[PDB]
């Protein structure tokens, strides 16, 4: 039904550098129904941000999200080695749920 | 009255009588 | 303040909005256990009504059930058209949908009311 | 072009926690006898109720997170404390009681020295003390009252009446109560027929230990409700479609006499029994217990993997956990419940009325484990009380059969059966929508 | 806390059927929870299959008529269990699978919206190749 | 506030300007205590607040909003009363009238609410 | 009540008034209860006055009462251009009761006249 | 309480200079209080010479350039002190003098308005003739 794309598709970064990964949707998600994931290699994805910019419990505060119409972004300041992996972007607005193309960040 | 050993924040080790949970019997407390 | 008619969509409930106000009246010196609870309960109600009426008053509706405000609709707050907003979405669903833009809506309403007040004095000279 | 429009009175709500006051029935006080529950203070008298059936709305209910039960526990603990604050302290009588020692009665006649009204003089008094209250300290051996090392005892004031009467919990304006209205409502889950109710149905504040009495029966079937059907440390509450009747009496009439222990203070002591010495008992019909027990076994079979269900007598503990405990008319009783709860279903069918022995006690301790306690004064007339049992509380044994033992008392579990269907939800009146009008 | 465990791995051939069952330690009941079935891909993004929500089974439009979903909640000895069955197995089914849950007790949290919700707690996963 | 209540409705209607004028107080001093006198003031404050809030709540729903003379477009049904304007406003006091028509206050309130909400709905239609 | 802009002349601050706004017994618990009643009580009092004069929720309310020079003697420019609000309210603090009464009487007189027009 | 004391009488001649100092007892600080200088000619009405308010000095246009006003606050050993010095003395300067103090803690009392005030307490006097 709806489609979503995430860029940059592959990224390189060092420790202490801010990361700007963006998400785009074909339609306008005005209800701010977007979620972010971060899976370590060979591991199941874990929810990090829901409803645009809401943090879960027991999660580092460096992860931050911004939501404005079509452009959804997630900012990771002061990166560590534990936070590398694959990130995802999903819509919970319309049936069926859809997932982002998939982006990887490497040393 | 406290029966405290004298010349014997120092302590002056003391002896006094006290009321047990039973209203009649009494004990000695150091 | 009504409970009941919560299941129905906006088009059904709004007609009976009149009824919500219509049918009904609508809307201690003791230190015992029950007496203190009664004191707290009385304060809670008065305080709640006044907060609600204070919020309503600043926009200049002044104690009226449907209030028209001259504030244009921003497409960032919502996208759906009048038919698909008022024909298949309940009030709870809508208020959950647009719960991220209530503060901005309130601020815009207050600023618009103040601007309209200023524009009135000029006409009177 | 749509324009912002504002509505007052839209149908929206969110969950909440509030102070819910007490409302009671028209009869003031309790026919002019003061109660421990202070129903007379709490009488914003109940007007005719209004209930609105919410239609096409589904709500989610969890009964183990309700704050309504938590408020009640605190209010009841407090109402008892305010009642016993003016009453006499029984601290003079924590002295060595020399009692004659050695079918058998529990009386143990005793002699002790007590303070008179004038401070200088003393008197020797004799009283009949139940064996349950008195603990041996190591003919004519010495003894002492049970709560002499952990508690201060305060006599109940004689006139206050422990007669449980209905208390309705009501909600302040701007808040509402919602009732599930669904048959066989398991307590926890999605509920389809919600109704908006202004005040709770009357709940009798009755505290009991192994069998729930004078409660409200369930609508369609026996229902087992528990917090985690997997844990062995969580009690299982059973609710019954139909009631079984238990009648309890203390047959032998006694006398009360009062001794003056201070200026203005009177301790009432039990007196010799006129008439024939007789033992208290409670009568439960044999056929009725067995039919209802049989149905509980089937329901326990469904949620427990179809194994055989073995019911066994309670293992151990303070007198309350081991024996059924209730207050008949100002007199707390602790009846033996083995005949009732000894069987294997999966089935004794004996139909003769079952009589269970009861032993009364007079020093009652707070269930919380706090230091304080109370003494209940003697009741002169013979006492008879008739009651209906609408539930059982059972707790599972440690891991082809599952053994369930009778359960003890946390005051809260008594009322969870009663308040399983209510939720307090706050009503948020304002709303904003897009309409076509446009003019300030 | 919350912890999910599924079955083991299987290696099979086309024209068969296989089922994976998740056992949740921490979900009091599925009445106020929901199970979402999501299938990861060998190198691609994750996909959606179906769900059980208020004991109302459903599936995506690309898996209708093939995949079946069932669940049983708390018992005397076992925790809640939900299961997925793949019928008419094919080469395209060579991927990991996950069983996921999100809480539905409060409408106003933001983890669900009209039955289409997030994925809060994820299982370990079971690789299935054919 | 009550005063000059013996005059007829017509005589006391032109003196309503005096009743409204000249501040139509005590217990405003903060105490923050729990003595015998400290609680009675605390309850008196709440009594006054609830009474005024209830009265203004009833007034607002009919479209009066703080005006002494509130005109409404609700026709007079003869079942509530027979007597004419002269017999009502010339030889009858306010207590007499409010005791005469004490069986039809709830219906009057309800009808006023119906009229106000229906008039409110009509306007939205005109604006569109 | 916006403190801040309290040292500015009346004309400047007036422009910048864009937005107006937005049990247990223990030592603390009683204090909290007293604090609540104090606020509710205060809000109601200003509202009671405003409404009697007919203002009813308007931050700036125009009234028909004329200005008598025995209250003030200065011109519009002197009053607005160089007097701060705490200075003016102290300068006319002897004629607030009479002003309140005059506005109440004028509002009642206007209220009575309208009924005559409606017949 | 409040009490003011000044210097004694002096008999000078034209071309000289004299100083009168008033010491205030009971005035906590000159920051809260204000000091005003008034001269009364014999028979004729009282006149205003100068003031120190919030540590800023000023004098009337007629007396400007010939009068100096200085003040010092509390010292363990002394009360707050204020002083006036006449300069370039002339025959017209023959008069009693007074030093006065008015409370200015709160702006809603009416004693002071914008630096112009009603002097609550008046000192005794220091007659100076030439
Ligand atoms: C809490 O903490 C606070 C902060 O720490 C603290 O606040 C400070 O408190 C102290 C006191 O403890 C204050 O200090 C005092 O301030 C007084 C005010 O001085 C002002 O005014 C004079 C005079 O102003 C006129 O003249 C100048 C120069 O000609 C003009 O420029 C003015 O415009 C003005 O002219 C107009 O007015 C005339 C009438 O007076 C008209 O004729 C004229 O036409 C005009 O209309 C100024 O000179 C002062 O200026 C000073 O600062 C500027 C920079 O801004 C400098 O350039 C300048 O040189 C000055 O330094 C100021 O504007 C002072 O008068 C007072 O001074 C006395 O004490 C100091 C020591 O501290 C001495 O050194 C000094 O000599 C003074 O002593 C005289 O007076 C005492 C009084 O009894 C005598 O006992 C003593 O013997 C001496 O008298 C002798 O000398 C006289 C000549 O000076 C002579 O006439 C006598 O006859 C005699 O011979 C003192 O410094 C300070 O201001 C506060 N600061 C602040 C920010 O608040 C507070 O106290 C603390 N609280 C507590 C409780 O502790
Ligand atoms: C408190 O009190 C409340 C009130 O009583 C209580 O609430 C009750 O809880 C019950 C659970 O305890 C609950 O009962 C369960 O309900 C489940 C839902 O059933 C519905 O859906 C199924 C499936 O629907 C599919 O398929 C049908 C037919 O094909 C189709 O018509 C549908 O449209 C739908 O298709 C859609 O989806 C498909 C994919 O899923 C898709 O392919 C289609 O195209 C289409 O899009 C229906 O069949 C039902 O009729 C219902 O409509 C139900 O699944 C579950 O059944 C299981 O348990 C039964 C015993 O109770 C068994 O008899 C049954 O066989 C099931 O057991 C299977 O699953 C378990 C799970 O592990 C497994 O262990 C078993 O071995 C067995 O698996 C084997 O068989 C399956 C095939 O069935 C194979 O796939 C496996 O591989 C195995 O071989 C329960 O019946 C009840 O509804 C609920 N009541 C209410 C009113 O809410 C609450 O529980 C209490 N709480 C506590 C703590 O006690
Ligand atoms: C009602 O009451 C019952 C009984 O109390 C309760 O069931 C029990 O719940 C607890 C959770 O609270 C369960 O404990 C978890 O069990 C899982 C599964 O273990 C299975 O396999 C082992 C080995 O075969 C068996 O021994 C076991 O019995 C189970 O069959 C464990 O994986 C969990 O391990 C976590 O705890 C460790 C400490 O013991 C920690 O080291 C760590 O946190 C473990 O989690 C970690 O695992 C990940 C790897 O998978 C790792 O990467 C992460 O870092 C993660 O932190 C845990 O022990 C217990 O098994 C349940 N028992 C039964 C019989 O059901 C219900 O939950 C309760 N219901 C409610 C609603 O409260
Ligand atoms: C901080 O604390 C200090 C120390 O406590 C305090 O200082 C003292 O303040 C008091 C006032 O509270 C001062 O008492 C007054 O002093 C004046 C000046 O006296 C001087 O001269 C005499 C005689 O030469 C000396 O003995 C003395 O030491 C001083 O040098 C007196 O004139 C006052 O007299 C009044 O009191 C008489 C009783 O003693 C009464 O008969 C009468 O009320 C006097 O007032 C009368 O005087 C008028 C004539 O001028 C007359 O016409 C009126 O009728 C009027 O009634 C009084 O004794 C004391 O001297 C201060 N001492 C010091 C060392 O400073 C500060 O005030 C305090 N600060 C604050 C802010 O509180
Ligand atoms: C739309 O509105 C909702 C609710 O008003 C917003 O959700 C809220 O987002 C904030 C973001 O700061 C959350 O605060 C954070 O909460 C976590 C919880 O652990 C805490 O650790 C952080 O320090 C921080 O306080 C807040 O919890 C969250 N509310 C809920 C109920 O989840 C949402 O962000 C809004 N949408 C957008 C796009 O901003
Ligand atoms: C009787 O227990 C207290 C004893 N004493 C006090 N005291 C108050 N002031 C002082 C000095 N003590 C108490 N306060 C609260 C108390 C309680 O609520 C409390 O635990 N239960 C009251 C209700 N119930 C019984 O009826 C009971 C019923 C069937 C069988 C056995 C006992 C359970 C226990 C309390
Ligand atoms: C949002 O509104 C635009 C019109 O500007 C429309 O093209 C688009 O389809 C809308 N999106 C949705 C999801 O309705
Ligand atoms: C609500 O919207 C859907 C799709 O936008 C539409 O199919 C449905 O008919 C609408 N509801 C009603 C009651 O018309
Ligand atoms: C009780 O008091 C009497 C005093 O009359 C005394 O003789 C007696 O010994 C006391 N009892 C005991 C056990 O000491
Ligand atoms: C207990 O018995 C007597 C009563 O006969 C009592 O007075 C005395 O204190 C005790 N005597 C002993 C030691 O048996
Ligand atoms: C809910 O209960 C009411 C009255 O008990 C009943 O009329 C209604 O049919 C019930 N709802 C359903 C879905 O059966
Ligand atoms: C519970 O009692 C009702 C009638 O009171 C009866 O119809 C029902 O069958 C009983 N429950 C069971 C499980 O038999
Ligand atoms: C039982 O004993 C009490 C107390 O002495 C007495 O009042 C009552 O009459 C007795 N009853 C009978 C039947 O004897
Ligand atoms: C209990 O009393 C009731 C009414 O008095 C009676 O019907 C019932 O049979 C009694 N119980 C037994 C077991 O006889
Ligand atoms: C059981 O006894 C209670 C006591 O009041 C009564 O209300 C209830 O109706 C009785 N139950 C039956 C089925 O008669
Ligand atoms: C009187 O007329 C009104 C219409 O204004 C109507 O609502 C009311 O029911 C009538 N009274 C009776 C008793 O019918
Ligand atoms: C009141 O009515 C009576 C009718 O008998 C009339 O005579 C009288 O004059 C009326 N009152 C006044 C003040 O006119
Ligand atoms: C000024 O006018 C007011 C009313 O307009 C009046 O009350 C006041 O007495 C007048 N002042 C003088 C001095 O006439
Ligand atoms: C003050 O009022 C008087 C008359 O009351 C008038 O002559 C004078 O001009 C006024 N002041 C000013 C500055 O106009
Ligand atoms: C107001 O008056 C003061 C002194 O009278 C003067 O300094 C100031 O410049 C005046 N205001 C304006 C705007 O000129």
């Amino acid at each position: 039904d709806i489609q979503m794309t995430q860029s940059p598709s592959t990224l390189s970064a060092s420790t202490g550098d801010t990361v700007r990964i963006s998400c785009r949707a074909s339609q306008s998600i005005t209800g701010n129904w977007v979620a972010w994931y971060q899976q370590r290699p060979g591991k199941a994805p874990r929810l990090l941000i829901y409803r645009g910019a809401a943090l879960l419990g027991g999660v580092p505060s460096r992860f931050r999200g911004s939501a404005a119409g079509t452009d959804f972004t997630l900012t990771i300041g002061n990166l560590q080695a534990e936070d590398f992996g694959t990130f995802y972007c999903q819509q919970y607005d319309t049936y069926p749920g859809t997932f982002g193309q998939g982006t990887k960040v490497e040393v | 009255t406290l029966n405290c050993t004298s010349a014997t924040d120092d302590v002056r080790n003391c002896s006094f009588n006290m009321t047990t949970e039973l209203r009649d019997k009494q004990q000695k407390v150091y | 303040g009504f409970l009941g008619a919560a299941g129905s969509t906006m088009g059904a409930a709004s007609i009976t909005l009149t009824v919500q106000a219509r049918q009904l009246l609508s809307g201690l010196l003791q230190l015992t256990v029950w007496g203190i609870k009664q004191l707290q309960a009385r304060v809670l109600a008065v305080e709640r009504y006044l907060q609600d009426q204070k919020f309503l008053g600043l926009w200049g509706c002044s104690g009226k059930i449907i209030c028209c405000t001259a504030v244009p609709w921003n497409s960032s707050w919502s996208n759906k058209t009048f038919e698909e907003i008022w024909n298949n979405m309940t009030w709870i669903e809508w208020e959950r949908e647009i719960s991220n833009y209530t503060s901005q809506i309130y601020d815009i309403l207050t600023i618009s009311q103040t601007q309209q007040e200023k524009n009135e004095k000029d006409l009177l000279e | 072009n749509l324009w912002v429009t504002v509505y007052y009175g839209v149908p929206v709500w969110r969950d909440a926690d509030t102070t819910l006051f007490c409302a009671s029935d028209a009869k003031a006080y309790e026919t002019e006898v003061h109660n421990v529950w202070a129903t007379h203070a709490c009488v914003p008298t109940d007007p005719n109720p209004q209930e609105m059936h919410l239609k096409n709305v589904t709500e989610n209910f969890n009964m183990w997170k309700n704050n309504m039960v938590e408020q009640m526990h605190e209010d009841i603990i407090s109402l008892w404390d305010q009642s016993l604050k003016p009453c006499v302290k029984l601290t003079p009588l924590c002295v060595t009681l020399n009692c004659t020692s050695a079918i058998t009665d529990d009386v143990r006649n005793c002699s002790f020295n007590m303070t008179t009204e004038l401070r200088d003089k003393q008197q020797k008094v004799y009283a009949l003390f139940y064996k349950l209250d008195i603990v041996p300290i190591d003919n004519f051996s010495e003894y002492r009252l049970i709560n002499c090392n952990t508690s201060v005892i305060k006599q109940a004031c004689p006139k206050v009446s422990f007669d449980p009467i209905p208390i309705h919990y009501c909600t302040p304006a701007g808040y509402a109560i919602l009732r599930c209205n669904d048959k066989k409502f398991n307590g926890t889950g999605p509920c389809k027929n919600v109704s908006s109710v202004q005040c709770t149905h009357g709940i009798k504040p009755v505290v009991s230990t192994q069998l729930l009495l004078n409660g409200s029966l369930a609508e369609e079937g026996i229902i087992i409700r528990s917090e985690n059907l997997t844990n062995n440390a969580k009690t299982i509450i059973v609710h019954f479609n139909e009631s079984v009747k238990i009648n309890c009496t203390r047959p032998s009439n006694n006398t009360r006499t009062g001794i003056h222990i201070g200026p203005g203070q009177v301790f009432y002591k039990t007196g010799d029994i006129i008439g024939d010495i007789r033992k208290a008992y409670c009568n439960i019909s044999g056929a009725q217990w067995h039919k209802v027990l049989g149905r509980v076994a089937n329901k326990l079979k469904e949620h427990f993997n179809n194994k055989t269900i073995v019911f066994k007598p309670s293992s151990g503990g303070d007198p309350e956990i081991t024996m059924h405990s209730f207050n008949c008319r100002g007199e707390f009783f602790y009846c033996n419940t083995t005949k009732l709860f000894n069987s294997t279903w999966g089935e004794t069918r004996d139909n003769g009325t079952i009589t269970i022995p009861c032993r009364i006690k007079q020093i009652i301790n707070m269930w919380q484990g706090v230091g304080q306690a109370m003494y209940a004064p003697p009741i002169k007339g013979v006492i008879k009380c008739l009651s209906n049992i609408t539930g059982i509380l059972l707790t599972r044994d440690g891991g082809n059969n599952e053994t369930f033992r009778p359960g003890g008392g946390d005051m809260r579990d008594n009322w969870r059966n009663e308040l399983y269907k209510y939720k307090v939800v706050q009503i948020e009146p304002l709303g904003i929508a897009p309409t076509k009008c446009k003019r300030r | 806390q919350i912890h999910l465990v599924q079955s083991g791995t299987e290696v099979k051939k086309p024209g068969s059927s296989v089922t994976v069952s998740c056992k949740a330690y921490g979900v009091n009941t599925f009445g106020l929870y929901a199970v979402n079935w999501v299938r990861q891909a060998p190198g691609q993004s994750l996909e959606y299959i179906g769900q059980i929500w208020r004991w109302k089974s459903s599936a995506s439009h690309h898996f209708r008529g093939r995949v079946l979903i069932s669940a049983v909640d708390l018992t005397g000895s076992s925790p809640p269990i939900s299961s997925l069955e793949i019928k008419n197995l094919t080469s395209d089914d060579t991927a990991v699978y996950f069983c996921t849950t999100t809480s539905t007790y409060d409408r106003w949290s933001g983890l669900h919206h009209d039955g289409v919700m997030a994925f809060s707690s994820w299982g370990q996963g079971t690789l299935i190749s054919v």
